[PDB]
């Protein structure tokens, strides 16, 4: 004879959480909070372009080092691109002063 | 099944249905099929998006510079900085973490608990009509068409119609 | 390296999608940002428990 | 009505009735009234005094002075000061608010249990001598007078006392 | 009693059964006696391991290195360092104490929730078999050896066993 059911969705799928009481817990439907992801390049923003200095030093850049090239154009820019080991610093040495104070004021 | 059901008095999910979450399964003459119950479904789900609209929004992302770097006569700095920096890092992941593992603990309670209200919906009209069998469903002293199915979907029975076949199919047994 | 790509937030591995609160890619970052953690994972449950039988 | 009632099998609240947040309603011979109920209510109530003492006092507030200012050869410090406090200043933010929201949350359901327990308790006596009806409410197949009500609110009911008379009343139904 | 049982329907606790923390009392012609249901019992005490290395554990206490000390031309970083330390000291506090609190609330719902889980099997099978009683306890129209405990505690019965004594036994009252 006739009978009447609850019901509710499961499905093929075998994505998990980590949970209070419950590891490697599964569910049908999720979401990752996160952005575990990078593109792997240097974009820009906005349609803003960075500033790039290539090889050079902040020191390079801003005295007028002709391998860098002096680029007046680049009026304001989105960010500031080094190299960790930056080839160029000055072609004549010098102890060069409060070089952090210089650089987060030429933050932005 | 932290409220009864689910891993509780229900052992197991359904892969057949998948147009809500939540429905019920009709078994009558002319067949058997799922049909989800969209009403508390939906309400659910806008609970959901209010949620994580609720997570995400709390957030206030500035245009932001991270970095700094530093010569060597100002390490009283850079340990600091280290350890600024690395104070605020775990305390937003340790912050996230928690809130991750007990929001979805909530969530799963918030399932169970709309499950359960349904089955004391389900359960208010058909009282004496009808009987609670296993687990998971009930079984009529009486038939039931699919005009019966949407109608008891929708909060509404009429009481009297099936009364009396339950008041006598019940007394064989 | 570099490219005519457009973003919102930007870090050394690469430039990033805005979209989502937090990363655990790296603490560097420029721009309209998620936020760092040390962690591997973080996810939600919108849906629940799968069980077949 | 996380638990079932309270948009549940409830749908709506009563402005009739003031002294305190819950209670019942009589309706017999003598006629009609609210009446609230002073145990659970005051229990929950002192519930509710414990949390936002438990709230309130979990801060230590020093004798604090927040304010620094500098010169333009420190902004190391400039930015860095700012970050720091921003980075506070968004932690107990964000902390706070979802703070508000989760224990408003388990307040509503904690308003939700104490009435779905408190409608077991009052199942909990008169069980085959009286019946659930609609939602809300339960009808008697015999009479109360306010003794009764009294009574039956402090937990209360000797069960022989109108057995017989829901024994008959019943079976004409 | 959050969900209804403990200070809810049941008063108190018992201290003569201690090889785990839920189970029945069987009564009995043999006898009475205590017996813990290890089932639930180890299932909720995994959950309980689980918690407590997911608290541990989400912490990462690095080779740490705390102090500093400085001279008094310095006091831009004195007062600031101090004010660092003391703010993630705080938050850390308020982020614990919390924690706790919260999370051993949802340990005694955690507790809650399985007694009156299992309040629901053993309900499950006897419905019609046999009675509720008083409170914490059913009654039984029939009678009930060792066998029929052993097996009633691991979700076995046998409703045709006894169904016709509860179908009699029932009908003096
Ligand atoms: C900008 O950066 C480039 C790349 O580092 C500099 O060129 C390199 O400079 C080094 C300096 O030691 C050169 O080595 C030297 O070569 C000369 C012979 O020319 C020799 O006398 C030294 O003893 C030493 O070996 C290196 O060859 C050179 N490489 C190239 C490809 O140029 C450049 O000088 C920098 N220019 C400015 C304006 O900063
Ligand atoms: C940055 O530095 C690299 C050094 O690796 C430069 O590479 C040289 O490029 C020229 C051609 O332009 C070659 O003839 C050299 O042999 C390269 N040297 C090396 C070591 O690879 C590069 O040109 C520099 N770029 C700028 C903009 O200064
Ligand atoms: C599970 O089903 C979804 C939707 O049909 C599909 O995207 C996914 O690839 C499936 N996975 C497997 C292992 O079948
Ligand atoms: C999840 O962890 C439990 C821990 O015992 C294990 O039994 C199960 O196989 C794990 N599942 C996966 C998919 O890792
Ligand atoms: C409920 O269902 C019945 C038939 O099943 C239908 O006639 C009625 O209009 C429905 N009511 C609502 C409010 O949806
Ligand atoms: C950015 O993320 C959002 C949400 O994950 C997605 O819709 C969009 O396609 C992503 N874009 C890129 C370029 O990754
Ligand atoms: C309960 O109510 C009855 C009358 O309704 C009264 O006589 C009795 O004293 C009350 N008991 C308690 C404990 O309040
Ligand atoms: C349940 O208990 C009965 C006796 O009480 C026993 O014979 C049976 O093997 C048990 N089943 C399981 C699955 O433990």
């Amino acid at each position: 004879e006739d009978t009447i059911c609850i019901g509710y969705h499961a499905n093929n799928s075998t994505d998990t959480v980590d949970t209070v009481l419950e590891k490697n817990v599964t569910v049908t439907h999720s979401v990752n909070l996160l952005e575990d992801s990078h593109n792997g390049k240097l974009c820009l923003l906005k349609g803003i372009a960075p500033l790039q200095l290539g090889n050079c030093s902040v020191a390079g850049w801003i005295l007028g080092n002709p391998e860098c090239e002096l680029l007046i154009s680049r009026e304001s820019w989105s960010y500031i691109v080094e190299k960790p080991n930056p080839e160029n610093g000055t072609c004549y040495p010098g102890h060069f002063a409060d070089y952090e104070e210089l650089r987060e004021q030429l933050s932005s | 099944g932290l409220f009864g059901a689910i891993a509780g008095f229900i052992e197991g999910g359904w892969t057949g249905m998948v147009d809500g979450w939540y429905g019920y399964h009709h078994q009558n003459e002319q067949g058997s099929g799922y049909a989800a119950d969209q009403k508390s479904t939906q309400n659910a789900i806008n609970g959901i998006t209010n949620k994580v609209n609720s997570v995400i929004e709390k957030m206030n992302t500035q245009f932001t510079a991270v970095g700094k770097e530093f010569n060597k006569l100002e390490r009283r700095m850079e340990n600091l900085n280290k350890k600024v920096d690395d104070g605020f890092i775990d305390i937003w992941t340790y912050n996230a973490e928690l809130l991750v593992l007990l929001e979805n603990e909530r969530t799963l309670d918030f399932h169970d608990s709309n499950v359960k209200n349904l089955y004391e919906k389900v359960k208010s009209q058909l009282k004496n009509n009808a009987k609670e069998i296993g687990n998971g469903c009930f079984e009529f002293y009486h038939k039931c068409n699919d005009e019966c199915m949407e109608s008891v979907k929708n909060g509404t029975y009429d009481y009297p119609k099936y009364s009396e076949e339950s008041k006598l199919n019940r007394e064989k047994i | 390296p570099m490219d005519e790509c457009d973003a919102k937030c930007q870090t050394p591995q690469g430039a990033i999608n805005s979209s989502l609160p937090f990363q655990n890619v790296h603490p560097v970052t420029i721009g309209e940002c998620p936020k760092y953690v040390r962690s591997a994972k973080l996810r939600m449950v919108t849906g629940l428990r799968n069980i077949p039988s």
